[PDB]
């Protein structure tokens, strides 16, 4: 998974 | 040392919430031999992310709540909260550029820490000063500006980790660049394509990036 | 010093998430010349319930996930936040019995602190080791068991500090002292005549202890 | 208002 806003 | 046990804690505390100590167990498991497993690459992803993350949000409101003698204090407060912001992005914008980067011989993870490099120049670049600022804005543009590349002749759009940037390196523009022109392109680019053509992820990312066009 | 300062500062912080400074304003706050406005003092009471809270939490977890190897790291983790845990009772533990139970003339804050002191050293209760737990249970009873009669001679059950006190007391008894017939007991109780006889808190209070009894 | 768990 990754980073998200 | 003992690689694995760092990595043990790390989980643990996760597990126990407290993200400080997450970040440092990670910080430190990295500041090894790295070449992160995808899984402690993550675990340091989500701990940095909440730390950091935990400052932004505070600065955003301090920084409303200030911009009166009530002010002063609130610039104290916020100066206070700055710092500790930036020591955290100056901590982990260095793992990033001197072990993560160069020792990730593989495209998945090239892209990837080179979205973190940006991410991180970036909340540099929001609580920043005088022509610092410039210069950080500029460190953020081109970290991102080299993966986009690098996912576009590594690896497709339905994949998460590219679609995610394109949505980040496309906020770089409304809140930071100023260039809603090049963020909304980006952000209709990187969607349309992701339609051309496991689950979830992608789709996930997916709507975000649109929902975002909703608002510029 | 300037006193107003503090709470205006205790109030940017919790309107910041970042919870010890704010416990620590208010601390400040009460280690002066006390009486605590109701606005400070349930600022305290936030304050200082989101540390100890964030602690307990942390606490459970932890321990189940200790009670191999791993585990005594598991142990070690565990003293570490029970200390904290520990360090943050003791603090507040102290401007109760020191400030605020005695700087605090009026019924309302003396059922609520004598709730406060019972519901701290019912922390430090869970946490023990040896006879120094029959030591804390013993301290709480007490502390809870004296409001629980100054509520009860002068003012209502429809009123939240008294209904809250039954719940918390009420639990002091599961969890705890192990008396599930006086703990179901006390909450029928309080609970009953609540219903005898502003509208909301009361309401809240009053269904979470028949919810209680859902359980017991 | 109070404290409630």
């Amino acid at each position: 998974w990754l980073d998200l806003e | 040392m003992d690689k694995n046990e760092l990595v043990q804690k790390a989980k643990l505390a996760e597990q126990a919430e407290r993200y400080d100590d997450m970040a440092a167990c990670m910080k430190s498991v990295t500041e090894q031999g790295a070449e992160l497993s995808n899984e402690e690459r993550n675990l340091l992803s989500v701990a940095y992310k909440n730390v950091v993350g935990a400052r932004r949000s505070s600065w955003r409101v301090v920084s409303s709540i200030e911009q009166e003698k009530k002010q002063q204090m609130a610039r104290e407060y916020r100066e206070k909260i700055e710092t500790e912001l930036r020591d955290i992005c100056n901590d982990v914008l260095s793992l990033l550029e001197k072990f993560l980067i160069p020792n990730a011989s593989q495209a998945e993870s090239k892209v990837f820490y080179l979205k973190m490099k940006g991410d991180y120049y970036r909340y540099l670049a929001e609580v920043a000063a005088g022509d610092d600022k410039k210069g950080i804005v500029d460190q953020s543009q081109q970290a991102y500006q080299e993966a986009f590349e690098i996912s576009k002749k590594e690896m497709q759009p339905t994949h998460p980790i590219r679609l995610g940037l394109a949505l980040n390196f496309s906020v770089f523009y409304y809140e930071i660049l100023n260039s809603p022109e090049k963020a909304c392109s980006l952000a209709k680019t990187a969607f349309d394509e992701a339609i051309a053509e496991s689950y979830k992820d992608s789709t996930l990312i997916m709507q975000l990036l649109r929902d975002n066009l909703t608002l510029w």
